Parts: structure tokens; C-alpha cells; sequence
RNA sequence: UUAAGAGUUAAACCUAGCCAACGAUCCAUAAUCGAUAAUGAAAGUUAGAACGAUCACGUUGACUCUGAAAUAUAGUCAAUA
């Protein structure tokens, strides 16, 4: 059984009553004006809880639910707001308890109906400089980098590049000061990555899932034969799961061609073989099928394979 | 010409050396694989066996 | 036929002693295949208990260790065979003792030298009518062998508070039979000949409750 | 003989479904073979030869003045309720021989439908003939062995 | 006769065979296929427009010259317009 059914909030609120002939009104819109509170002559909602940022590193994400949808505060106090029976601001006859023990988890969950996505975790400009330096300068590996700050290894190579583009960038006087206020007024809405804690530092053992493995196969074996991570690599016809960390974690011949005076352009020779090279006759069109092949040239133009 | 000729007459006497090779190095690991199936397993122990039947 | 047969019983693995001509006269190659394969059975989760038991039921059990092999290797000065004899013997005897899976031994028939052996080391030892029980070897110029001294002076219920009933079982050699073995405390359990299948069939059956910790 | 083993395998499902403890089944070559590769793989608790009239107590030499009398005697296991030699199936059935080689072997062991068989089960036993031996079929594809896909026991 | 086998075509002599209910002969229908396209979990099924491969034909039929190769979109004769 399914209908039509107008997206109402799921909390209490005031609905209209008698309304006058002309206000031509809707629920929906009472109750996003009783969400968001009176607006400024600026227009500003101050009232809203979630109008302005966080500045403490602690997100401020929304929770409908251990609130019951009451998003009003006073912006100075910031203590919680009611709308009472008079159109007036007020302190809730009873104070919440759901909003006081919220657990640390979901403190970092963006959105209350999806457990599974939260956010990550900032790296402070002065962790960021300390791996520019071990990588660029001391020459340290970045597996022992990864290892020591625990952040997975591509991460690590990114923020290398992105600190190296900073450099470059603060040597031109190219960060403006609107540049940085933006980028502290972020760096201080999200929480800060701590290398030593165990649980805030990302897990180093993570391997893809293969399409080999992921079929269930059993084997019935004398009941006391030993059967470890080798042996199961060994009937999947895979390198063991463990090589496979070790190996994350780290001829053709050539002729280039006569240039001449006033020639544009200069020919490579790449060797190959025949019966490997070369355009196949009869291949398949798909230039009017619905996955025709699309790619992108050097230059970024969207060209036709 | 003389090149392409003799560099085929070369490459199909080296394949031919390469696959006596390649036959003479399998009848070396399949044999070894097959007697590594055959040392004795404490395990095999606990297999039920008939012999004298 | 081989010396000794494993065979399965729905979570229980039975050692039978399978020779009847000599009495299941223990030796090198019986000792070491029963080490090896308790061995092998202290580390599978589907075993539970072993049985060990004889082919020559009524009879005999195990008529003692087969020493007369040890002294033809010391009327040849081979000494070292002799060794290994006693290494398995007695390694197989420490092997039982310190067993953390139950062994149940059906002691019906002869029941002597290394059978108290492999009898006396376990918590479950069942005697029968037909048990046997004797410790003969003051006679054959030998010791009390496969860890008696150790056990007799703890188990014995009657007249051991000084190791004394174990002193007269050991010194004299007298032959215990059945029901005495039991109120001696050289068996745990009673169980009429009859009846050992059964219970074999009981003992192949039950599991621990959940957990699945036979230990 | 394919028809004597189809036989066998519908029998100790009978035999499976009323739980008698002891039956028997031809004596040949191949019922042997077979009936000791299931007391191998623990699906037979024991396997004695024996007369028409039961299984022998002591060792009786097979003749042609006696062949004509001689069975194979089979213990079947149950535990918790439950039979532990449910189904017995023919996969090679006699009007339709499977012969695969070792890489379709080690296809369905992994999981994949080979002309028409259904693949390798978590608890089954798969056998397979070669050279008039009957062996597991994990064990022919370690021994890199093509031949006949036999029966299917669970 | 042909570079060349063969009742392939022509001539002579013989023998009495050959195919067929696992479908002959006859009739109808159709160009054929792919590392091509569609579809489906797959076996397969469909298409044979496009890309490619092969065949056949160039208004209809037979014959001939030349030629290594042609009953040629040639030539001869006939039919149709
Ligand atoms: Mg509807
Ligand atoms: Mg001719
Ligand atoms: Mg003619
Ligand atoms: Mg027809
Ligand atoms: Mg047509
Ligand atoms: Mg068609
Ligand atoms: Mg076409
Ligand atoms: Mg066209
Ligand atoms: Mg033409
Ligand atoms: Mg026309
Ligand atoms: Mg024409």
C-alpha cells in the first residue's frame, strides 16, 4: 500500500487554524518558519541553532530527533528556546536529557538516519608540515611516515603535493586574507586528527576485496590438519593476503625521428609485432550504442574512442 | 631478406630449445609436487584406514 | 593386521590393542603410534574422548609391556633400541596422565605392567569380571615401570596413608581381580562385560552441552 | 559398472531413511573402492567384507566357489537426529557419462555449473574415477588428473 | 579432353548396383557468416541494416574468343523494353 504523502514533519508543531481569506498558507511553511525562527532586517536567522559554525572543532549536525525538531536558541546564551502558547521565545517549560549524553560517535554522523557516514578528521597545519618535512627533507619512507602518524599511505603522498602547492602559493602571495579566514573558519568546524590516540587513527591492513575470494569455498580436510593463510592462498591460486599489504604499501625499443629546419613536428617509431598491432578489421561500432566509448585528450578536450 | 631469413631460422630452433626446456623443468616440478604429496603427515594419523583389506 | 586400530565412534576415537596372540604385549611401534595419534587427537575440535580397549576382549587387556624384545637387545648389547623401548613406553604413559581430553580404558582381562599403565593414568578406568590386575615385575628382576609409584600411592582407597597397601601391590605381585580392583581404587568404575558395548555406543554419543569445550 | 553404483546409492538412502546401522552392498571392485572412500571421509562408521549372511567375523578367502555369496558390509553414522549420509547421487549416470579434465574440475570445485552439474557443495563429496580408481575429487585436481565425475554424497 | 583426379563432359564395353523412417526423392522458403548487433544469469535465441569475411549477380538465357584465371557488366545469337 502506498500513497501520495506530503513530507510533514515528524515532530510536533503548531498547524494553522482559522486562516484569513488572503494568507494563503501552508503547513509546510509554518513549520519551516517555526524551524528557522524570526528573521532579521538583515536577513539573518540568529535564533537557529545551526545557522552560524562551530568554532571548537566539534560539528554541529543536526539532530532532529533527540532535540523533537526544537532547533531555536538564544545566539548569545545559546541555552535552548520554546515557542509558547503566545508567539513568544521562551525556555522549555522542562529541560531535554537526550541533549546533554549524546555519545561521541554521534557527535560526527552528519545526517541522524545513515550510522555509517561520518566525517573525517582535519590534519592541523603543524602535523602537516612535520610529514612535508620527514618526506621531502629527512627522506624518511612513507610507509614509516604512515606507520608513525598512523595515516594511510596515499594520504600521506597527498598531503605532501598539497603542501608543496602551499609553499608555492605562500612564496607568491597568492593567499588572500579572504583565502584564510576561510580556511580557519573550516579548520576549526571539524575535529582535529590526534596521532596518538588508537581509535582516531586509521587502520593500516586494508586490502581490496578481490572477485576471486569473495565466493565462499570450504574444504573437508583430516580433523587435525593445520590449514592457515598460506595454504588458503594457495587452493584460491592468489599471492597471500599479506604480500598484498607488503606490495600496497611500496625492454621496448624506441626511434625518434630526424628533425630538420622548419619541420613541426617529429615522428617516434615505437616498436611492436604483428598480429598485436594495429586496428582491428570488423571491430565492434559503438558510436550509436548507449556506452559508446568517450575519453578526454591531454589538452581535456572530451573526445570520441 | 638474408636477415629475416636467418633471424627465423634462429627464432624456431631457440623455440624449439625453449620448449625442450620448458618440458624437461615441468617433468622436474610436477614430480617434486607429486612426492611433496607424499611425505608422511602427522595428520594422516587421524585418517580411518583398512590396509589389510 | 596392525598393531594397534583407530577407529571412530561419533565424537570418541578408539585405540584398540590388536594383538591377541601375545596378549597385547605393548611395544616401540604400538607406543609410538598411540603418542603420535594422541597427539594428533589433542588438537581436533571433533574429537571428545578417547576409548582405549582391546580385540582379545575377554582375555586379556594388555598383558604387560613385551620385555622380552628388551632383554634379546641386551644379550646383543643393543642398548639403544632398549632406549627408545622405554622413551616411547613412558613418554606414551606422561602422554595419558597429562591428557586434557577424557581417555576411558576398559580394563576387561589381563590387566599388567605397561597395561596399568595405560589404565592407571586416566579418571576413567573401568574394571570388569575378568579384570586381571597385577604388578609382576619383582620377578623378572625389574622395577615397578610405568609410573606405579606415582599413582598407587595416591589412588589406593584401603590401608595407604603411608604408601603401604601400594608398597605390598608392588613388592608382592599379587593378582587383583575384578570387584577387589575396584574397592582398591585401582579401577574408577565397575561395569560388567555385557555392558561395555553400550557404553562405548554412550560414550561415542555425548557432547559437551555448548561451547563445545571437551577439555 | 555404473547401474551396480546407482543401486548402491539409492539403497543406502533407503537404508539412511529407516536408520538401520548395518547394510550391505555388492562385492566388486569398484563398490569397494567406493565404499572406502565414504569410510575415509567419515560418512561409513566401518566397512567389513562378509557372506549374504552377515559381515565375517574372521578373515574368509574370496574364490569363484564362493564369489557368488560374498557382500560388503557398511555401518552408517547418524548424530543429533540426523543421518550424516543424507543423499547419495550418480552425477555420470550410465546413459550419460561425464568425463572433465582437470581445469573444469577445478571450475566446479570453485563454484561453477559444468555441463549441467551443480557445483561443489560446502559438506559433499565429490568422486571421481581415473584409471579405475575412485578418489576425491579435491585429490584428483591436486594430482592433476582428468576423469569420469562419479556420484555426489551429502 | 584438362596443368590436374572423378560418370565432369563425350564414346565404348561390362557388373547391378546407389540413396532412403537417424528422412531419401520431391516441394517450398532463404544469400551465408564473425573477435558484428540485440537479448538473457547462462545455455542459447534473434538479426545478417551498419563494420568486416565469403559467395552470387550487374535486364533474361546459352555459347565463344582472349586470358594464368571469364560462360566476363566483353563478343555472338536470341528474348524483353
Ligand atoms: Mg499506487
Ligand atoms: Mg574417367
Ligand atoms: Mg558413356
Ligand atoms: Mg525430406
Ligand atoms: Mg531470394
Ligand atoms: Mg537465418
Ligand atoms: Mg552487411
Ligand atoms: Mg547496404
Ligand atoms: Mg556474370
Ligand atoms: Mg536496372
Ligand atoms: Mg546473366
Amino acid at each position: 500500500f502506498s500513497r501520495r504523502r506530503i513530507a510533514y514533519p515528524f515532530y510536533p508543531f503548531k498547524k494553522l487554524g482559522r486562516q484569513h481569506p488572503k494568507k494563503h498558507d501552508t503547513n509546510l511553511k509554518t513549520a519551516m518558519r517555526q524551524f528557522l525562527g524570526p528573521k532579521n532586517y538583515k536577513g539573518e536567522y540568529v535564533m537557529n541553532k545551526y545557522f552560524t559554525v562551530p568554532t571548537n572543532h566539534v560539528p554541529n549536525y543536526i539532530k532532529p530527533d533527540l532535540e523533537r525538531g526544537q532547533s531555536l536558541e538564544h545566539p548569545v546564551t545559546k541555552k535552548p528556546l520554546q515557542l509558547r502558547y503566545d508567539g513568544t521565545l521562551g525556555p522549555p517549560p522542562v529541560e531535554n536529557k537526550r541533549l546533554q549524553n549524546i555519545f561521541k560517535d554521534r557527535l560526527l554522523q552528519p545526517f541522524p538516519s545513515n550510522p555509517h557516514c561520518k566525517t573525517n578528521y582535519v590534519l592541523s597545519p603543524q602535523l602537516k608540515q612535520s610529514i612535508f618535512e620527514e618526506i621531502t627533507v629527512e627522506g624518511l619512507s612513507a610507509q614509516q611516515v604512515s606507520q608513525k602518524y598512523g595515516l594511510k599511505i596515499p594520504r600521506v603522498e597527498a598531503i605532501v603535493k598539497l603542501v608543496s602547492v602551499e609553499n608555492s602559493w605562500n612564496r607568491r602571495n597568492r593567499v588572500s586574507s579572504d583565502l584564510k579566514t576561510m580556511d580557519e573558519t573550516l579548520y576549526r568546524m571539524f575535529p582535529v586528527f590526534d596521532s596518538d590516540a588508537s581509535f582516531k587513527r586509521e587502520n593500516l591492513s586494508e586490502i581490496p576485496v578481490p572477485q576471486k575470494t569473495l565466493a565462499s569455498r570450504f574444504l573437508t580436510i583430516a580433523e587435525s590438519e593445520p590449514f592457515g593463510p598460506v595454504d588458503a592462498a594457495h587452493v584460491l591460486e592468489l599471492e597471500p593476503a599479506v604480500e598484498t599489504l607488503r606490495n600496497l604499501s611500496t625492454n621496448t625499443k624506441v626511434i625518434y625521428g630526424e628533425l630538420v629546419e622548419g619541420e613541426r613536428s617529429q615522428y617516434k617509431f615505437t616498436n611492436a609485432k604483428v598480429g598485436k598491432v594495429g586496428y582491428r578489421y570488423g571491430s565492434g561500432n559503438r558510436d550509436n550504442k548507449k556506452d559508446r566509448r568517450i575519453g578526454f585528450n591531454k589538452l581535456g578536450q572530451m573526445v570520441y574512442i | 631478406l638474408i636477415e629475416a631469413f636467418r633471424k627465423e631460422e634462429a627464432r624456431l630452433l631457440h623455440k624449439h630449445e625453449y620448449l625442450q626446456k620448458r618440458t624437461k623443468e615441468l617433468e622436474k616440478a610436477k614430480e617434486l609436487e607429486l612426492e611433496k604429496l607424499n611425505k608422511e603427515k602427522s595428520s594422516d594419523l587421524t585418517i580411518m584406514t583398512l590396509d589389510k583389506m | 593386521a596392525p598393531p594397534v586400530l583407530f577407529t571412530v565412534q561419533d565424537t570418541a576415537r578408539v585405540i584398540t590393542l590388536n594383538r591377541p596372540k601375545k596378549l597385547n604385549a605393548l611395544n616401540a611401534e604400538m607406543s609410538e603410534s598411540m603418542f603420535k595419534t594422541l597427539n594428533e587427537y589433542a588438537k581436533s575440535d571433533t574429537t571428545n574422548l578417547v576409548i582405549l580397549k582391546s580385540s582379545n576382549r575377554p582375555r586379556s587387556f594388555c598383558a604387560g609391556g613385551d620385555v622380552a624384545t628388551v632383554a634379546i637387545f641386551n644379550f646383543n648389547k643393543e642398548f639403544a633400541k632398549s632406549i627408545k623401548f622405554f622413551t616411547d613406553e613412558y613418554s606414551l604413559n606422561f602422554q595419558i596422565a597429562t591428557y586434557l581430553k577424557p581417555i576411558v580404558t576398559f580394563m576387561d582381562g589381563i590387566t599388567m605392567g605397561g597395561g596399568v599403565g595405560l589404565s592407571i593414568h586416566t579418571p576413567f578406568r573401568i574394571a570388569t569380571e575378568n579384570t586381571k590386575w597385577a604388578m609382576p615385575e619383582m620377578d623378572i628382576g625389574f622395577f615397578p615401570d610405568v609410573g606405579s609409584t606415582f599413582a598407587l600411592p595416591r589412588i589406593v582407597t584401603l590401608a595407604n596413608s603411608n604408601s603401604q597397601m601400594a608398597l605390598y601391590l608392588c613388592l608382592t605381585g599379587e593378582v587383583v581381580t575384578g570387584a577387589d580392583a575396584y574397592m582398591l581404587g585401582l579401577a574408577s568404575h565397575y561395569v560388567s562385560s555385557e555392558n561395555l558395548d553400550a557404553l562405548q555406543k554412550r560414550l561415542g554419543e555425548i557432547s559437551p552441552p555448548f561451547n563445545n569445550d571437551p577439555q | 559398472s555404473l547401474v551396480k553404483l546407482a543401486n548402491t546409492c539409492a539403497h543406502l538412502q533407503n537404508c539412511s531413511k529407516v536408520r538401520v546401522a548395518l547394510t550391505s552392498i555388492p562385492y566388486t571392485k569398484l563398490q569397494l573402492q567406493f565404499a572406502y572412500n565414504l569410510y575415509q571421509q567419515g560418512f561409513l562408521s566401518s566397512l567389513q567384507k562378509g557372506s549374504t549372511m552377515g559381515p565375517d567375523k574372521d578373515f574368509v578367502e574370496v574364490t569363484p566357489d564362493n564369489i557368488s555369496t560374498r557382500r560388503l558390509w557398511v555401518g552408517l553414522k547418524y548424530r543429533d537426529n540426523k543421518p550424516v549420509l543424507s543423499s547419495c547421487k550418480l552425477i555420470s549416470k550410465p546413459n550419460s557419462r561425464i568425463h572433465l579434465p582437470m581445469e573444469d574440475m577445478k571450475k566446479l570445485c570453485s563454484g561453477v555449473t559444468i555441463r549441467n552439474i551443480k557445483p561443489l557443495q560446502p559438506g559433499e563429496l565429490i568422486l571421481v574415477r581415473a584409471h579405475n580408481n575412485i578418489m576425491d575429487i579435491n585429490e584428483a585436481i591436486s594430482k592433476k588428473l582428468d576423469g569420469e565425475v562419479l556420484c555426489r554424497v551429502k
